[PDB]
RNA sequence: GAUGUUAGGAGGGCAAAUCCGCCGAAUUUAAGCAUAUAAUUAAGCGGAAGAAAAGAAAAUAACUAUGAUUCCUUUAGUAACGGCGAGUGAACAAGGACCAGCUCAAACGGUUAAUCCUUCGUUUGGUGCAAACCUUUCGACGGAAUUGUCGUU
RNA sequence: UUUUAAUUUAUUCAUUGGAAUUUUUCAUGUCGAGUCGUGUUCUUUGAGAUUGGAGCACUAAUACGUGUGAUACAUUUCACA
RNA sequence: ACGGACCAAGGAGUCUAGCAAAUGUGCAAGUGUAUAUGAUUCUUUAAACAUUUUACGCAUAAUUAAUG
């Protein structure tokens, strides 16, 4: 139950020892580059309660991401109706956690695929997440009866929102009348809804 | 708008050429489905593709009086029939974990249907004349002669189909056995009026039983 | 049929002529010896009137 | 069926049947029902008085499935059952029909009509009305609740 | 239908104030003969017609089932009288009685020479001659659209159980077959006419 | 309309327990891990405030502690649970 | 962690009709126009398959209850939102198509990691002319793995 | 020519392994954290003292819970996961 | 007052959804057979045929914010 003990101690985040450990770890994270490799898990508890394994084809990357929103994109002073004048308070749709594995799965390591990410730490400005990536080419994962499904082509799950964060921010994580619309995906469901069908004999 | 017409209510104000799609292919799609299912059953050695389903009473007030076909039995009926679910899903029986039997009448009807179906199976040998006693409560493996004589007869599908319902809306009683004191309107209104207070009584019953 | 029988209730020996069709009414209990002439009918009304004992006169017979 | 249209009779008429002095212009009054309370209000006030304004409290998710209740007047009850059984029941003074209207697909029984004097009938319905009950019991019949 | 972007795949420019030309749109460019011409529109060369006939017209028509069954009954009973069969156009003067029926052995016939010998021995030689000689190239542009010949109609044979008729009475130009339980008005009363000379079998009748 | 577990449903179609008339049918590791993690972690910065506010031991102290807990944590159920649990543990530690 | 023309492998761009996320307008309507409407659309950017996505309840009802997901008729132009104006617009149940369900994690195995893999080998038989492939298991070295593979539910 | 069923036909001797059901006991075991949630802000929605999502602040309870039961609240049930 | 030098060809109240009215037809307190199902239909056949003893819409009864 050692992992249970670790979960219980990490569940606090505001014990004196936990606060100290978080401060020191975050400080030594900040001076490191924005995205890089960590040879061993920093939270084996959360990782292995997720789809992490101790086999040959597994990689853990630590990444940073700026807190705060993104603001609008227009040059200086925008052109449009009054309903869209404001720029500063505008918010995005993809969560910071999703953008985390986006920054790593986009181009810098195209050989790999994303599975999910966890907490690591936090700060005033630079948030921290450790994305997990799995090698789809080492013979171990191919021969494994499990997990090997990720070796069956569906790439760049982060760009299609197929991770846990993707399901969270696409409205898929809640069923029933609470969500309703987004179940077959938002655009597909809107197409089905407002689409009109006719028939040959009226 | 022009004088005495209904107020227009057309929901075409947005682009709809982009989304109009008529179905010319209804009949040919039907033919394709027919051919596909016919090939599927033909390739299956004569075993009927259809699967047995339970009979359940429909939800809500509007349909509180009809039976229909659900999705699978619960574990209690299978246990009464002597079938474990993981050996019953392989012979054309639907099982789940969501339904929980709540009425003894439906329990009895479902177990009767399942036992009738089980008695109606004629098992096919698995490994070319290595007939055995079977496990999990499946019926015993029949031998060469019985399967040889039955394979050329029509396989019944009435049990597969849903059941008809008996609605004897025409029935007669003796005039002497009529109790003429029953004020139905009084009964209904008194029941509706005494709704709230008896709820107080039931809630206090529950809170006393909580101890 | 109810209105037709009601309106013949005054004199029983005459024949009714109605230009339209006559519809059967399930709101009526029994019918008595009615002689009618219309264009169209309804199978239920035809059976009811034949059981009653009248006959459906068509305009040619009229 | 295109040559049957009115337009096919006015090919050589310049105005095409849509006026000359006034001319035919695209959307003269305004698109849709735009003339409400400003210039087309006379038509609304003459043909659809109560169109404007909102009245009444709010049912959030009605779920019409609950309060569904088809209605049957009390006179049609005899007509429900076949006429030969009607004849035998009328003939005998010892047997009365039982009509469980749930089988047919009816729920409430309403008091409109005029039954046949001195003949009891048994009725089974999810709901009754006071006048219907009075009519039923006035002729020896009985109202039996069902659910 | 026609292509959705019929003729509208060009430039939408209408400089028509001051140039002292018509106000219809034109096309930019130069050197090419198209430059300066009248652009897309219901008006000029190549500009596309005005109401592109879309793929979602009201092609079919839902027709009441009682209506269709009544029509089938009326059609089949129409052929039960000689006057209307003659008025339709069938040459039947040599037949005895127009509800013409044949023993079930007609179902078993298996050679076209014997079939035509049958249908002539019954006295329909004139009908056969008319059907044979009516084969002629029709007029118009239809003959260019894989619809060359236009042959007339002949007697309709009705059978209960095929034993060779379905592959025996075809190749007789103008004759077509219809099983009893699948009888279609499109074959019973062609062209919306009245009655059709029909040869039944005993089982069918 | 609340059901009735016993006294099978009456034949009436509306009212209490309405419906048809069909038949009806019918720790060791946790405290150890809790106390070890309590020793290894300790109380939170607001847990100290709650401890001292409930230690003041007045009705006003209790009201202010509940208000602070609710505004600090969100919702009423969880705040009440936290208040009762923390007062239980402070009583046990006082003993 | 660095270092490597180290051995062995991957990514980059093209193509888009259907599909998947983000960002994101205005023309127009409201007879003006700013909420609204066009529209969670157009444009742009980024990503795959032959289908994808969704999917095994933190569901729906409120009843004698149903029972993964998707799709067709219906619920319905209804409940409801809205300068309550123009306008917008669902879900449950019902009838159909098809109908397949499962494991990570946690527990238990330390008189035993009961594993996995690279490379080099050994061979069990076979369609095929050749070529090439399919089936085939006893290892040696080297590892990775107790900061947790495999077994069981 | 590709597949896919019935149809032929299987017989000896042995070891090792595992599964299902069925009696008797142990013990009521585990069950996903800056996550849920609340406040606030923006957008989106038929969702209306906020449906979903997201930024920011605070931050949880262990199955006797916690999330739904379309109106904000406290007290207390029940239904379903 | 404005367009018209001339000729030949092309050139404009159409289509869809919904409602109403008028007319014709079937049926008639019922009506429509929807999706879909079966068939020795399976050039024409992307049509016709057929639908085991409550599927729904519209109608049979209205009315009030509303428990009804």
């Amino acid at each position: 139950g050692a992992y249970k003990y670790i979960q219980e101690i990490w569940k606090k985040k505001q014990s004196d020892a936990m606060h100290f450990l978080l401060r020191v770890r975050t400080w030594e994270y900040r001076q490191l580059p924005v995205v890089h490799r960590v040879s061993k898990p920093s939270r084996p508890d959360k990782a292995r309660r997720l789809g992490y394994k101790a086999i040959q084809g597994f990689v853990i990357y630590r990444v940073r991401v700026r807190r705060g929103d993104r603001k609008k994109r227009v040059k200086k002073g925008v052109h449009g109706k009054p309903k869209h004048q404001g720029v500063h308070k505008q918010k995005s749709t993809r969560n910071l956690k999703s953008v985390a594995e986006g920054k790593v799965g986009k181009s810098i390591c195209g050989n790999l695929r994303v599975l999910n990410s966890y907490w690591v730490g936090q700060d005033a400005v630079y948030k921290y997440y450790e994305v997990i990536l799995v090698d789809p080419n080492h013979n171990a994962v191919r021969n494994n009866p499990k997990i090997n499904w990720i070796c069956n082509p569906h790439k760049h799950r982060e760009l299609r929102g197929l991770t846990s964060a993707g399901k969270k921010y696409r409205g898929l994580r809640v069923k029933g009348h609470l969500s309703a619309k987004s179940r077959p995906s938002i655009r597909a469901n809107w197409k089905r809804r407002q689409l009109i069908k006719l028939r040959k004999c009226r | 708008v022009a004088h005495n017409n209904v107020l227009p209510n057309v929901h075409l104000h947005k682009w709809w050429q982009r989304h109009v799609r008529v179905n010319f292919s209804k009949n040919i799609k039907k033919k394709k489905r027919r051919l596909l299912r016919e090939k599927r059953r033909k390739a299956n050695g004569g075993t009927p593709i259809e699967k047995l389903h339970p009979i359940v009473h429909c939800p809500t007030q509007r349909y509180n009086f009809r039976t229909r076909l659900g999705k699978g039995f619960t574990f209690e009926e299978l246990k009464g029939a002597g079938l474990t679910p993981r050996a019953a899903q392989t012979i054309g029986i639907c099982y789940d974990k969501r339904r929980k039997n709540r009425s003894e009448e439906s329990l009895t009807k479902n177990v009767e249907r399942l036992l009738k179906y089980k008695n109606s199976l004629v098992m096919i040998p698995l490994k070319k004349n290595k007939a055995k006693k079977g496990i999990g409560g499946i019926p015993a493996d029949a031998d060469k002669n019985t399967i040889k004589e039955f394979r050329n007869k029509k396989p019944l599908l009435s049990i597969f189909k849903k059941e008809k319902n008996t609605k004897p809306f025409y029935e007669t009683i003796e005039v002497s056995k009529i109790d003429k004191e029953f004020l139905a309107y009084k009964t209904l209104r008194r029941a509706k009026l005494a709704e709230r207070r008896k709820n107080r009584r039931q809630q206090k019953k529950d809170i006393k039983f909580k101890s | 049929l109810s209105k037709l029988q009601y309106h013949m209730a005054n004199h029983p020996n005459d024949i009714a002529v109605v230009v339209g069709s006559i519809t059967d009414d399930k709101r009526l209990f029994s019918l008595k010896q009615l002689k009618v002439c219309a264009l169209r009918f309804t199978e239920t009304a035809r059976k009811r009137i034949e059981d009653a004992g009248g006959e459906c006169l068509t305009f040619d017979q009229l | 069926a295109t040559r049957f249209k009115k337009n096919r009779k006015k090919r050589g008429h310049v105005s095409a049947g849509h006026g000359r002095v006034g001319k035919h212009r695209k959307h003269p009054g305004g698109r849709g029902k735009a003339g409400g309370l400003h210039h087309m209000r006379i038509n609304f006030d003459k043909y659809h008085p109560g169109y404007f304004g909102k009245v009444g409290m709010r049912h959030l998710n009605l779920l019409k499935n609950r309060t569904y209740c088809p209605t049957i007047n009390v006179d049609k009850l005899w007509g429900l059952l076949p006429e030969e059984k009607k004849k035998e029941f009328s003939e005998n003074k010892d047997i009365a029909p039982v009509i469980d209207v749930t089988r047919k697909g009816y729920f409430k029984v309403l008091g409109n009509g005029k039954l046949k004097h001195n003949q009891p009938i048994v009725v089974k319905a999810r709901y009754f009305s006071s006048v219907a009950e009075k009519k039923i019991k006035a002729v020896g019949g009985q109202c039996i609740l069902v659910a | 239908a026609v292509k959705l972007g019929a003729g509208y795949e060009t430039s939408a420019e209408s400089w028509g104030t001051g140039r002292a030309v018509a106000r219809i749109p034109r096309v930019p460019g130069g050197g090419t003969h198209r430059a300066g011409q009248g652009a897309f529109g219901n008006m000029c060369r190549g500009g596309g017609m005005f109401n592109p006939t879309k793929i979602w017209r009201r092609w079919g028509r839902k027709v009441n089932l009682k209506e269709k069954r009544y029509a089938v009954c009326s059609s089949i009973a129409a052929s039960g009288v000689t006057s209307l069969v003659l008025a339709r156009g069938h040459r039947i003067s040599h037949l005895k009685e127009v509800p013409l029926v044949v023993s079930n052995d007609i179902e078993s016939l298996s050679k076209t020479k014997e079939a035509v010998n049958f249908l002539v021995s019954l006295g329909l030689k004139d009908e056969v001659n008319r059907l044979v000689k009516s084969k002629k190239i029709r007029a118009g542009k239809g003959k260019m659209r894989n619809r060359k010949y236009k042959i007339r109609n002949g007697p309709l044979i009705i059978y209960e159980n095929d034993n060779g008729v379905k592959k025996a009475f075809r190749n007789i130009p103008g004759v077509d077959l219809c099983k009893v339980t699948k009888l279609n008005l499109l074959k019973l009363a062609p062209g919306g006419s009245i009655g059709r000379l029909c040869i039944w079998s005993e089982s069918a009748f | 309309g609340r059901k009735s577990t016993i006294k099978p449903a009456t034949g009436i179609a509306v009212g209490f327990n309405s419906g048809h008339v069909v038949t009806k049918r019918n720790s060791k590791r946790k405290e150890l891990i809790k106390d070890v993690v309590r020793e290894i972690t300790g109380f939170s910065p607001y847990e100290k405030r709650i401890i001292e506010l409930i230690k003041i031991g007045t009705s006003a102290s209790t009201k202010r502690s509940l208000k602070y807990a609710k505004k600090k944590l969100g919702t009423h159920k969880r705040g009440k649970a936290k208040r009762e649990e923390i007062q239980k543990v402070v009583i046990l530690q006082r003993r």
